């Protein structure tokens, strides 16, 4: 098959442009050319479509792609020659030889023209419109070139009777006659005509003008010779040699191919210059490298030139869109028919592409060089090249063109380089107004070109602004039609008099200004004065569109206003985006988050429905909420079957119209972000293409109706070429004062019911507070202030004042709420009135700096009360904020509603027991505020801060709203959102459009999403999930990617909670999604709240010992008040493990109530020994250096004779504190000896038979394996262990769990280890610690991390209990069972799932431990207990060593004792032993290390870490060498003793 | 040194070496064991380290700096013992050790943090070559080829500690053997006196050196504080040879090279054939260094940079040089004092003085 492929390809040259599967295509439907014409602009130049007859059967003409047609002379017939290649190669042949024949016609008519002078302008008329644009031009010119031509030879003698000054002449009234008639009203063809033959008609006026009337008189002078000359001799037969183009001493033959209209460029000195090197390189077949900046029109100066040669031009942009196995093809290709090839930018190349089409074009070019050979210039062997490793025939023709901005070495002696740094801007202005129609082209450009230069230099610089020569060119060709329109005005009421530079003027300001920055506008208008003198502007005055306007704002509770009135800069936004709309398709709307940009179409969307009568319908959709595939539509790789995208079905049905699609203004509104991924496919239907290119092969064009809107905040991670394409407004924060918000907000609040007796209270309600939402007023002041203020998160102007709003609408309910309980004595006006101030004060309190520290709500309180007129609470010690305004209308504190709550024993610490305090009775209210009205909220807080409980008990104390728990890690991704929708909710077809609805009926679904911020941001800076929150909120809805349905959503409402953007791993939020989302700032609680808190858990813990009841108190005082001290200090800035979080304190209360819970009838003295053995586990062995655990031990002692001072110090002067069960049944404090000795002997039988190397006891190890048998005896108990690689912290822990039963289950990491591995391996041991009873202790390392997902993942798991995101579908079934199954065991029944799950989240919390090791994320270090694994002491090192050594024969009684030696402190001996003395030459010898490490470390570094590993190591090579050079020793000892007796043996046999 | 603890480890070893001198040792210590070449980054290299597993085959690892945590359980040595069976944990996998298995992690770039973890593990091996390192690889090729007499003293000191005990040794056993194949034989009088003869002629020669091992050890340190110089003139000299590159990314040169200068200036020396006189011959092998080291180096080198080495030869001579002032002030003016902030004060002086002169 791909033979046969490559035979079609060779048979018809040109097919090596379309790809392999569209050659497929081609050959596979060739019976049906209705799909050709999809794939015709491939291989042709501008060819389009074929012109075919009503049958299909011959091909009369062909079509451009700007609807130019050409005639074929003699039709071919498809059904004489049925196969492709055949009759698509008399296709091309016919399509050369009647454009060689229209040439000949057109150079006829031509001639006749020229040669005369007053042409009529019909007559002119006629030519022009009979022959193509292309034909006109080379006809134009021909007759140009062979008229000079007969001048000069009639110029033998010299200037005597010149005839130049009659083809000047000739030259000028031909010139006239086209200004003439492009000012006329022409079709658009007819007037890119003309625009192309006076652009050319101008270039032969300033050649002939000066570079021939310079005293030349000679046809061979090299002055004439420079210039592009045209010959045309029709009488030759062969098509190719009709046309002869000669430049300097290069000649070559028209190719003749068909172009259609295309883009005349403006010919200009580096323009010439660029032919004259370019035709020279060619000659001497080399390589043309028009190197230079970029923009300095160096590409399509070579397509061009190629088009005057008449030659296919293709262009290989190289931005990622590039490809070798198409380019190879395309290469053989050019080789073959004989086309030009142009690369944009070879820098941005690959470097091993680049090398590669480097070969390639190496190849190419050898062939070409070879190709003219002085001696074998007759060319008998066809010149032949190396492409897919096969031989290729090169036409003379092809050429190649690299362009760059240095070249390859390869290519250095085969590239021709030209520098065309500055293109002439004033000659390429001065003929584009001269061909638009003006009569004084050379000054306007004088002014124009300077006036862009200084926008670009002395505006401010922008990634959207641009001032490139194609931005000048755009600008005039709007002028152009800008003065046909006027004139077509004007007319309909010589007229050349119009104020051309005012035109001008108006074309630049109606193009740039909309996309300038506010403090630009009056920098670009001072520019336009001094370049232009007394010159002003005048926009239109629109008044029919203004009146429009005024009535839809007034109708939408919008500010309306004209100039400098208020809104006038947002009503005058509102008019440049319609001339935009106007003026072109594919309009950009930009502007910071929270300006007037979707509801500025909005407005215009119906002010134009209603002005024109043309019914308006906008479709939002957001690109990334939804991806790519389902944005376009995919093909199936097997059924090659296409489902259209959200974006395709949109336009299909609009194309379509099948209910009237049409004959209304259809507006595409992509509200969201842009980045070069979604709008690739853009970029054909935003240009002038208008064309949308599927990738099956179905072509979808716009109508004209439709308008593309963008509405995106920022437009910085998109591309020149998108925004390039894109008629663009800015919406400057400016634009959208206060003062309309406040306005805004004022008359929805009059006139939309928060819902007549509702209506009443809102009125006054507002009557009220208008006098504070003035200019100058409070809430003004306020926000100005807060501004300066700090904030968790970047403060937003609409976000602080929609959740304002939002808690005003909750203050009018409650006064309808207040009148409802009150039927009799309604509400009154002056209680009304006092409420309402002083909850607008309460209001900007909680809403400004609501999502800051304390001290900074302390400050902005400080502030309203200087500003503020209205009475505030007297006392002057508590803050503002601790107060509220009782529906009374006066302050009261919050303390008041503050409940005392008696929990019950077992309950205490419970996962999900919450006791009221300030803080949550103030969080609860303005959650309840918040939800009221559906807007979605995020409680921002350090860990441990308590939001995620206020927030689940806040949530499910309303009975009509169902709580969902949803944990969004870092690859978080919407369609986990469609599944929790698909789980929990419905579609219901039975309204005006899908909805989607909770299965419950009346019940309220709050998705409950933590971590809101953790979800990863791409590549492009966006999060997906957030922007499907935002587009959810904002529009109420978003679009089933199914059916590409738009389902409205019902009683859902979001609720977030995450840590703030500073800690690792956390991304701020977008600020469009920012603006609907009010933060609450949940600080850690106040001295006087953990108090009362852990007042009420002490409480319930010591009913079961009564003789401490009253105790209580003391005891919880005591633990808050050390709990600050430890806060106050070992800041995190010491250490990044040192912090403090109310969880602390509850992990204390925990381990104490698990600690009394076996014992019974304990004094105080008990109590308080616990109590310090629990602040000294939880916190003194967390630290590093010694001086913190004696300052911490210390305090401890001293707060406990604070608070006890009528007790005794019995428990002070105990120094170990050591407790322990394996003893005796229960948790006594046992002593250090036994304790000791005991563990001695089982870590004895542990490493006899489970492990294989001994292992020593020392004290440290001692005491760290009481911290961890304590942590997993206690519940819901993980530790986290600090220290230096191996310590032995794992075979310390492992040791542990073999001696408390639990088993050890450790991950096994590979490179190979991704996710989806470890949540497997949490299922295995979630379900082996949770439907059995089996207690597992789980072995983490920090090598075992790879990924933050995992880190996330095991951060639910300790802090939740279990993680809701393992168990799905058939898993789930079987945790269900099994679950079930355990409970049957156990003797429970099963009820539900929620409650056998909750069982199951009970028996993991239960049994299930995690330890943690990690080298020295707050998350982490927080929800278990950190234990500081130091490294081994001295003391540690002295007994490893003694112990390890006592094997050794190192006793040397002869020893002799010398002075110091200070090393160990607690040398067993005060004089030292021998083998004393060799320890200690051992620990010794393992301080030099460190102390060398920390010298190589100090003078420069390059150190490796010395851990207890290398020590143990040393001992072992200690004990292997000793013991071997001891036995070498012995042994030859042995031999000499032998020897020596039989030596004496051989003296007695002497003697004998 | 390095080889000794290769030989001799219990923590496999990691082989820095910049060169690859290192991997071709242990290549050629280990074929009777069919040591099989491996890396990190190769696909295969998990299936290679079984099968060597499972044969106690040796490998060796390159590429260390992509570590691969799956290597854990090895390097731990752990070892679960089981039914007379020594087992391992490798990941899902569960295999037998096999004895006489060693393995070598590799890698060819000095400058490479490991983690701790990797560091605890293993015992770090180091070929680079430093100042010291090749200052006394010098020495010893100097005292080798100038001085062959102090350099078999050398050995013999260094021999008398160990070796020459040990061959006493064993020739005492040799007589204990023929003794007690002789029975102490009245007619084999002549071979036991010759053995014994021997042997106290060996013993006189070992007590004569213990007893002159003061005087032999001065010497040696006198003629090494002799040879000094050279040592430290041929390191500053390779150095500088090395750190040339920062000039031109042509200057790249390696120890081979450097050692090729030094072994045809000490051997193939057309000076030194007719030079006895020991202090004669360093001054010449030292100017003929100095002379060999340049022109080679600026055979290869710009024209416009050949001051440049000459300049830094002429300050390591001079570094090198005795009875001369030390001139580093002369010399960091020269270098950089030229840039100092001294604008105050800068009058014009005489007439034909320029501003910048001044
Ligand atoms: N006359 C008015 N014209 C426009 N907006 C007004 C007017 N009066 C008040 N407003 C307020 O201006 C705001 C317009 O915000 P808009 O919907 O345009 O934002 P957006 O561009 O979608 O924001 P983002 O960039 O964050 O996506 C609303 O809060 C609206 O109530
Ligand atoms: N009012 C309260 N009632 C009960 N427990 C509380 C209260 N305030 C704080 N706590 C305790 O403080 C800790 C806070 O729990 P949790 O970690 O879920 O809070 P958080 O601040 O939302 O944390 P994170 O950011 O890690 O999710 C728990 O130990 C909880 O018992
Ligand atoms: N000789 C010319 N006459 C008129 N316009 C030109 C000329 N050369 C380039 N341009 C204009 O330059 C713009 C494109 O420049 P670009 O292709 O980016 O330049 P380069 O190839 O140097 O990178 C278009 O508006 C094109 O019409
Ligand atoms: N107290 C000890 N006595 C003897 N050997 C120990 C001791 N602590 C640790 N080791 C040794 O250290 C080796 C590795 O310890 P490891 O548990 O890996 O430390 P870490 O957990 O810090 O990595 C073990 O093989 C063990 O033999």
């Amino acid at each position: 098959l791909g033979e046969y492929l490559e035979r079609e390809r060779s048979s018809f040259p040109r097919f090596y442009f379309v790809g392999d599967e569209d050659l497929l295509e081609i050959i596979g439907n060739s019976k049906n050319v209705a799909k050709l014409q999809k794939h015709f602009k491939k291989m042709f130049a501008g060819v389009s479509s074929i012109i075919l007859n009503e049958d299909n059967s011959v091909v009369l003409g062909i079509s451009s792609r700007e609807g130019e047609e050409v005639m074929f002379k003699t039709p071919v017939s498809i059904t004489e020659h049925p196969k492709i290649n055949e009759w698509l190669t008399l296709v091309e042949k016919e399509m050369r030889v009647t454009l060689a024949k229209l040439l000949a016609e057109s150079v006829t008519e031509v001639e006749i023209f020229g040669k005369a002078t007053s042409i009529d302008p019909n007559t002119y008329i006629t030519w022009i419109d009979k022959y193509q644009a292309q034909l006109v031009v080379l006809s134009a010119q021909i007759a140009w070139s062979e008229n000079v031509e007969t001048a000069l030879s009639s110029m033998g003698g010299g200037g005597d009777a010149a005839p130049l000054h009659s083809v000047l002449s000739n030259v000028e009234v031909t010139l006239n006659v086209l200004a003439d008639s492009v000012l006329m009203e022409q079709p658009p063809l007819r007037r890119r005509k003309l625009e192309h033959l006076i652009t050319e008609l101008v270039h032969q006026r300033d050649v002939t003008r000066s570079l021939i009337k310079s005293k030349i008189d000679n046809a061979k002078s090299f002055e004439w010779l420079s210039q592009m000359r045209f010959y045309f001799d029709p009488k030759q037969t062969d098509v190719l040699q009709q046309l002869s183009i000669q430049m300097a001493n290069a000649k070559f033959n028209y190719g003749f191919e068909y172009l259609g209209v295309q883009d005349k460029l403006v010919q200009t000195p580096l323009t010439d210059r660029c032919y004259l090197t370019m035709t020279q390189a060619l000659e001497a077949r080399l390589g043309g490298s028009p190197f230079g900046p970029a923009g300095t029109g160096k590409t399509e100066s070579v397509k061009a030139l190629g088009h005057q040669l008449g030659r296919f031009v293709l262009v290989f942009n190289c931005d990622e869109t590039f490809d070798f196995q198409a380019m190879g093809r395309i290469f053989v290709g050019l080789c073959q028919v004989g086309a030009w090839g142009c690369f944009d930018e070879f820098n941005r190349l690959e470097e091993r592409m680049l090398s590669a089409v480097s070969q390639q074009v190496q190849c190419i070019q050898e062939a070409l060089r070879e190709h003219s050979n002085p001696n074998y210039d007759k060319t008998s062997a066809p010149i032949t090249c190396e492409l897919l490793n096969k031989q290729v025939k090169v036409s003379p023709d092809m050429a190649i063109f690299i362009t760059m901005n240095n070249l390859p070495d390869n290519l250095k002696k085969l590239f021709r380089s030209l520098a065309m740094t500055k293109p002439d801007r004033q000659l390429i202005a001065q003929v584009m107004l001269y061909s638009q129609g003006f009569r004084t082209a050379e000054v306007l450009a004088n002014k124009i070109v300077p006036f862009f230069k200084l926008c670009d230099e002395q505006l401010s610089s922008q990634s959207h602004y641009d001032f490139g020569l194609r931005a000048l060119k755009s600008v005039l060709v709007s002028a152009g039609n800008v003065k046909r329109e006027r004139i077509q005005k004007i007319k309909r009421e010589i007229a050349e008099n119009l104020p051309e530079q005012e035109i001008l003027i108006q074309s630049v300001c109606e193009t740039m200004v909309p996309k300038l920055v506010a403090e630009d506008i009056p920098l670009l208008f001072s520019l336009l004065s001094d370049v232009f003198p007394g010159v002003q502007y005048h926009r239109g005055e629109m008044t029919a569109l203004r009146e429009e306007l005024k009535k839809v704002c007034q109708e939408m509770y919008l500010t309306y206003g004209d100039g400098e009135e208020v809104g006038g800069m947002w009503v005058e936004k509102v008019l440049q985006l319609y001339q935009i709309t106007q003026i072109n398709h594919g309009l950009m709307m930009v502007g910071p988050s929270g300006s007037g940009k979707s509801m500025a179409w909005r407005v215009l969307l119906k002010a134009l429905e209603r002005l024109e009568g043309v019914e308006g319908v906008a479709h939002i959709i957001d690109p990334k909420a939804i991806s790519k595939d389902h944005l376009y539509g995919t093909l199936d790789p097997n059924t090659r079957e296409w489902t259209d995208g959200l974006f395709t079905h949109v336009l299909r049905k609009i194309i379509d119209s099948v209910r009237g699609e049409l004959q209304k203004r259809q507006w595409i509104v992509f509200d969201g972000d842009v980045d070069p991924e979604w709008v690739e496919n853009l970029n054909s239907v935003l240009d002038d293409n208008k064309l949308l290119t599927l990738p099956n092969g179905e072509r979808l064009s716009l109508p004209p109706n439709v308008r593309i809107m963008f509405e995106v905040q920022d437009l910085k991670y998109a591309t020149l070429a998108t925004v390039s394409r894109c008629g663009m407004v800015w919406f400057s924060e400016d634009v959208l004062s206060t003062d309309m918000i406040f306005n805004n907000f004022l008359a929805r609040l009059r006139s939309i019911p928060l819902d007549s007796p509702m209506l009443q209270i809102q009125r006054d309600a507002a009557t009220i507070m208008q006098p504070y939402f003035t200019s100058n007023g409070l809430v003004t002041k306020a926000l100005e202030h807060a501004f300066q203020l700090e904030h968790i998160m970047d403060l937003t102007r609409l976000r602080c004042l929609g959740s304002l709003f939002s808690m005003l609408h909750q203050a009018c309910r409650n006064v309808a709420q207040y009148n409802a309980n009150h039927p009799d004595f309604p509400m009154q006006i002056e209680q009304l009135e006092r409420y309402i101030q002083r909850y607008l004060v309460y209001a900007i309190l909680w809403s400004l700096s609501g999502d800051s520290r304390l001290k900074m709500r302390a400050e902005l309180g400080e502030y309203i009360r200087r500003i503020t007129t209205v009475p505030l609470p007297t006392a002057p010690n508590i803050p503002i904020i601790d107060y509220e305004v009782s529906i009374s209308g006066e302050w009261s504190p919050w303390q008041a509603k503050v409940p005392q709550i008696e929990v019950e024993t077992h309950k205490v610490a419970a996962p999900d027991v919450v006791v009221p305090t300030l803080d949550t009775v103030r969080h609860e209210a303005l959650l309840y505020t918040w939800l009221a009205e559906h807007k979605p909220l995020v409680l921002c807080g350090p860990p441990g801060s308590g939001k995620t409980m206020t927030l689940f008990s806040a949530l499910r104390a309303l009975p009509d709203m169902e709580v969902v728990g949803l944990n969004f890690s870092s690859a978080t991704t919407p369609e986990l959102l469609l599944k929790t929708f698909d789980h929990y909710c419905e579609y219901r077809r039975t309204p005006n459009g899908v909805v989607l609805a909770p299965v419950q009926l009346g019940k309220w679904l709050v998705l409950f999403c933590d971590e809101i911020n953790l979800p990863d941001m791409d590549k492009y800076g966006t999060q997906r999930v957030i922007s499907f929150i935002r587009q959810m909120v904002e529009h109420g809805g978003f679009y089933r990617t199914s059916d590409q349905t738009w389902v409205k959503l019902e009683r859902i409402q979001f609720v977030g909670a995450c840590n703030p953007p500073t800690d690792p791993g956390r991304k701020p939020l977008s600020h469009r999604f920012l603006r609907h989302v009010p933060v609450v700032y949940v600080d850690y609680p106040g001295p006087a709240s953990l108090t009362q808190i852990y007042g009420t858990f002490n409480r319930a813990m010591l009913r079961l010992i009564p003789s401490l009841r009253t105790y209580a108190e003391p005891l919880t005082a005591a633990m808050v008040e050390f709990y600050t001290m430890s806060q106050e200090r070992f800041t995190q800035d010491t250490q990044p493990h040192y912090i403090y979080s109310p969880r602390e304190m509850t992990r204390w209360v925990r381990g104490i109530f698990e600690a009394l819970r076996p014992l019974e009838t304990l004094p105080v003295e008990g109590l308080i020994r616990i109590w310090a053995h629990e602040a000294l586990r939880l916190f003194q062995d967390r630290l590093v250096e010694d001086e913190e655990r004696r300052w911490t031990d210390e305090n401890i002692d001293t707060v406990a004779l604070k608070h006890f001072p009528n007790i005794d110090r019995e428990k002070a002067m105990s120094r170990p504190i050591l407790y322990s069960n394996w003893l005796s049944k229960d948790y006594i404090p046992v002593d250090q000896e036994e304790l000791r000795d005991y563990v001695k002997a089982r870590l004895k039988v542990f490493y006899e038979e489970e492990l294989d190397v001994p292992l020593v006891l020392f004290n440290e190890v001692l005491d760290h394996v009481l911290r961890i048998d304590r942590i997993f005896r206690q519940p819901q108990g993980h530790l986290l262990l600090i220290g230096v690689s191996g310590a032995g912290k794992t075979t310390l822990s492992r040791f542990v769990a073999w001696m408390n039963g639990l088993s050890v289950y450790q991950i096994k990491v590979h490179r190979k280890y991704t996710g989806e591995d470890f949540d497997e391996d949490l299922r295995t041991v979630l379900r082996r610690s949770g439907c059995k009873n089996e207690k597992i202790a789980f072995i983490m390392d920090e090598s075992n991390v790879l990924d933050s997902g995992f880190l996330e993942r095991m951060n639910t798991l300790l802090a939740n209990g279990e993680v809701p995101g393992l168990f799905e579908g058939d898993e789930y079934a079987t945790l269900m069972t099994q679950c079930k199954e355990g409970a049957q065991k156990e003797g429970l029944m099963l009820d539900s799932h929620e409650e056998l799950y909750k069982w199951f989240t009970s028996q993991v919390i239960r049994n299930l431990h995690v330890v943690f090791t990690m080298n020295p994320s707050p998350a982490l270090f927080n929800r278990c207990v950190l234990n500081w694994f130091g490294d081994w002491s001295t003391e540690a090192l002295y007994q490893v060593g003694k112990e390890f050594t006592s094997k050794m024969d190192l006793e040397k009684p002869n020893y002799i004792v010398p002075d110091y030696m200070p090393v160990v402190y607690d040398k067993l001996p005060q004089p030292p032993s021998h083998r004393e003395a060799i320890v200690n030459s051992c620990v010794f010898v393992h301080q030099t290390l460190h102390q060398a490490n920390a010298r190589l470390a100090k003078r420069g570094g390059r150190t490796m870490a010395i851990t207890p590993r290398h020590y143990l190591d040393f001992i072992n090579h200690y004990a292997n060498l000793f013991h071997e050079k001891r036995s070498e020793l012995e042994e030859q000892q042995m031999h000499l003793n032998v020897g020596l007796r039989k030596i004496k043996e051989t003296v007695d046999q002497v003697e004998e | 040194e390095n080889a000794i603890m290769l030989k001799r480890f219990n923590r496999y070893p990691l082989i820095i070496d910049p060169s690859g001198q290192a991997t071709e040792f242990i290549m050629n210590e280990y074929k009777d064991r069919k040591i099989t070449r491996t890396s990190f980054l190769d696909d295969a290299f998990r299936k290679n380290l079984e099968s060597a597993l499972r044969f106690g085959n040796p490998l060796l690892v390159q590429d260390v700096e992509s570590y691969d945590p799956v290597l854990n359980p090895v390097l731990n040595r752990e070892v679960r013992r089981t039914g007379g069976r020594v087992l391992i944990t490798l990941g899902d996998q569960d295999i037998d050790l096999s004895p006489s298995f060693v393995i070598f992690l590799s890698t060819r770039d000095p400058t490479v943090e490991f983690p701790p973890d990797l560091c605890s593990r293993v015992t770090f091996v180091n070929f680079t070559v430093t100042r010291s390192s090749l200052q006394s690889q010098c020495l010893n090729e100097v005292l080798k080829a100038e001085r062959p007499d102090v350099d078999e003293k050398r050995s013999d000191l260094l021999k008398l500690q160990g070796e020459f005990q040990l061959r006493l040794r064993q020739l005492e056993k040799s007589l204990l053997q023929a003794l007690n194949e002789v029975k102490g034989r009245i007619l084999d009088d002549d071979t036991i006196i010759t053995t014994l003869e021997n042997l106290k002629r060996e013993a006189a020669e070992v007590t004569r050196k213990v007893e002159e091992t003061d005087i032999v050890m001065q010497e040696v340190e006198t003629v090494s504080q002799q040879y000094l110089p050279l040592s430290t003139a041929c390191s500053s000299i390779y150095f500088t040879m090395e750190s040339l590159k920062q000039i031109h990314f042509l200057y790249q040169y390696s120890l081979q090279f450097f050692l090729d200068i030094y072994h045809n200036v000490l051997y193939e020396n057309p000076n030194l054939k007719g030079v006895t006189d020991h202090t004669q011959r360093l001054s010449i092998i030292t100017k003929d260094l100095f002379q060999v080291a340049f022109n080679r180096v600026a055979r290869g080198m710009l024209h416009q940079d050949h001051i440049t080495f000459a300049m830094l030869l002429a300050r390591i001579k001079l570094k090198g040089t005795v009875g001369e002032p030390t001139y580093d002030a002369e010399f960091q003016h020269f270098l950089r004092g030229n840039e100092i902030v001294l604008s105050a004060g800068s009058t014009p002086r005489i007439q034909g003085l320029t501003v910048e002169q001044a």
